[PDB]
């Protein structure tokens, strides 16, 4: 899956 | 005690519909307003959900059979059926969907022959017998394949509901019928909600294991406010970074938790952009790169510097137990960067353009991470301009679709347990593919089965280090506040993060 964000 | 929380997301939910869903926001809820065949135990193996057992594989390995259930149901209490899964995953597949999702059914006999357009949808080898057994024919011995059928893409909809909402399944909370341990109650637009609440499913087969009543969620995007939130009993979680991780490190209720999660600059090597298209310039934006005071000084909340395209700790040799991400493939080298950039002036015209464009989500950590990534780039690649562009997560989807980009500050989280989850996004026509980047002998390194897989694989990561077709950046450490009273939530470092099925409220 796709991650934009990492917090 | 009341079973209620308020937790926390990093983005608001894009999509409601398994087909379609392929960001960790939307997983997640999917994962717990949903629920497949199959669904992860606390050490990450799939274990029997809607399916009665593991499948019974015969034929060499390559015919799958699986029994759903007695009482598994819809929401609205009708019974889940093998056809609705039949159709769910023709609809997946048949190209008119337009499906983000079409990779992970590639195992499956005539998924390839249905993506080239030589065969119709209803070729795909899957088929129910009787309303509960459906039969699987695969390719090939696939060892993963059950881990596949965990995935929130291989859920099953509900055959009554797609008839009745069609384009439109999917639009709404009241365009879609689930069934898993919660229902979504309150979600007022997908795309663009920053609140949403989850309330307990009594339909659902196994409700007896589910205490809580109901699940709020808030969007935070800016982490001052989560811990003044969490401070103040507000908010039941808060998520971490930098100065803010820094100084709640050696809280009581601190955690964090390492993900099988690589953050990427992805680049777009299509030929509209000529910078990009220069192999040598991509090799000065990969040496640039300083990942140690990124993950040190920006993150600092165990988060570690990536060594390649795939992550650590994730997937481990089975004969020799070995890490596959264990060799040191990118490292910062700021001499190797200015030397690399130097070589690539010489190929190209500078008075065109020699600027740069970093999409980035417009959240705090990602603005910063981006304008961290800019300074490094300015300070090796003499005279480039990078901007840095924070836009929200809908058009950043829509934009990395379309490649309507330059550079990207995106990744990707590993939906099973195998190298092969990140190696084909990187595959020629693949829709993970945001950067169109092409190599055909990486390609074919891919479809290896042999008795050397493992090796093959790592060779297909080395070509594309090699190419410098993606800059992996660092991965990804989930650092957070969590109150002690929550209880039994199953976090993942695959797949989707959260599962909160059999969450609880102590004290
Ligand atoms: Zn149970
Ligand atoms: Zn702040
Ligand atoms: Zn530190
Ligand atoms: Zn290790």
């Amino acid at each position: 899956l796709v991650t934009l964000v990492f917090v | 005690v009341e079973q209620v929380a308020t937790l926390t997301a990093g983005t608001p939910v894009q999509s409601l519909d398994p087909a379609t869903a392929v960001d960790q926001t939307s997983i997640t809820l999917l994962a717990n307003v949903m629920e497949g065949l199959y669904r992860l135990d606390e050490k990450n193996q799939p274990q029997p959900a809607i399916a009665a057992g593991q499948p019974k594989v015969s034929n060499n390995g390559k015919t799958y059979t699986i029994v759903i259930r007695d009482g598994a149901k819809w929401s609205d209490g009708t019974q889940i059926t093998a056809s609705d899964f039949v159709a769910a995953w023709q609809r997946v597949v048949d190209p008119k969907t337009v499906s983000p999702n079409v990779e992970l059914f590639s195992a499956i006999k005539n998924a390839k022959e249905i993506a080239s357009g030589k065969q119709a949808k209803d070729t795909l080898a899957v088929k129910s017998i009787g309303e509960k057994t459906l039969e699987i024919e695969l390719v090939e011995p696939t060892p993963y394949f059950t881990d596949l059928l965990s995935l929130t893409a291989y859920y099953p909809v509900q055959q009554k509901a797609i008839k009745e909402y069609g384009k439109d399944y999917g639009v709404s909370q009241k365009a879609i019928v689930t069934n898993g341990a919660f229902n979504l109650t309150n979600l007022e637009g997908v795309g663009t909600s920053d609140k949403w609440t989850i309330s307990k499913n009594k339909e659902y087969w196994d409700q007896k294991d589910v205490s809580m009543d109901k699940i709020n969620f808030q969007v935070v995007k800016e982490i001052n406010t989560g811990i003044n939130l969490y401070n103040d009993g507000q908010l039941d979680e808060a998520p971490l970074a930098g100065e803010y991780a820094k100084q709640y490190k050696k809280d009581k209720e601190y955690s964090t938790t390492l993900m099988a999660n690589t953050m990427f600059l992805e680049m777009n090597q299509t030929g509209e952009n000529k910078l990009l298209q220069n192999k040598n310039v991509r090799k000065a934006i990969n040496y640039a790169i300083d990942r140690e005071s990124l993950v040190k000084k920006l993150l600092d909340n165990g988060s570690v510097a990536s060594v390649g395209v795939v992550p650590k700790e994730m997937a481990f040799n089975p004969v020799n137990k070995k890490d596959f991400a264990n060799e040191k493939l990118v490292e910062f080298n700021k001499k190797q960067a200015e030397e690399y950039w130097d070589k690539a002036k010489k190929e190209i015209d500078l008075s065109k353009n020699t600027s740069l464009d970093l999409l980035v989500s417009d959240g705090e950590f990602e603005k910063k991470a981006g304008e961290f990534l800019q300074g490094q780039l300015q300070d090796s690649l003499e005279g480039l301009k990078v901007t840095v562009t924070p836009i929200p997560a809908n058009v950043f989807m829509e934009r990395l679709t379309k490649k309507d980009f330059t550079l990207s500050l995106s990744g990707w989280q590993a939906d099973y347990a195998d190298p092969i989850s990140f190696l084909a996004n990187f595959e020629t026509n693949s829709p993970m593919n945001h950067g169109g980047y092409s190599n055909k002998n990486y390609d074919e390194l891919l479809k290896d089965s042999s008795s050397k897989r493992w090796q093959e694989l790592k060779k297909a990561e080395k070509l594309l280090i090699n190419d410098m077709g993606v800059v992996p950046i660092f991965q990804v450490g989930t650092a957070k506040l969590e109150k002690s009273k929550i209880k039994n939530v199953l976090m993942h470092s695959i797949g989707a993060k959260y599962d909160y099925k059999k969450m609880r409220i102590e004290k």
